[PDB]
């Protein structure tokens, strides 16, 4: 399986559905900016526990 | 090689951004289909 | 299909590169939680500058 430590990286799981809800998000508002409406997004989504 | 006529620089180790890169394409590629079914 | 058809829909030029941004501290940083990460990431970003 594995190699050695001497890189060990690959692509981590759960990354993909983390970026589409914010990726799918974006197109279906289309948004004027990333850098807010990307702290507005993630913020919201966390926030919303509790 | 391939077709990487700039240069990002900046910051960024080398094996880090080439798997990046690819993080951002699929995901992109992926939610687009989430709009095509409307 | 007119005013939103390119392959990929419409993403808003840049996205790509914010996205990229973010990943790439994540696979070479590998945070406990990804939501939490990034919403840190992106205030930073905003907060440092205009």
């Amino acid at each position: 399986g594995a190699m050695g430590s001497m890189s060990h990286i690959q692509i981590p799981p759960g990354l993909t559905e983390l970026l589409q809800g914010y990726t799918v998000e974006v197109l279906r508002q289309q948004p004027p900016d990333l850098v807010e409406f990307a702290v507005e997004y993630f913020t919201r989504l966390r926030e919303a526990r509790a | 090689a391939m077709a990487d006529i700039g240069s990002a620089s900046g910051y960024v180790p080398e094996e880090i951004w080439k798997k990046a890169e690819e993080a951002v394409n699929e995901v992109k590629r992926q939610a687009m289909t989430e709009l095509q079914k409307a």
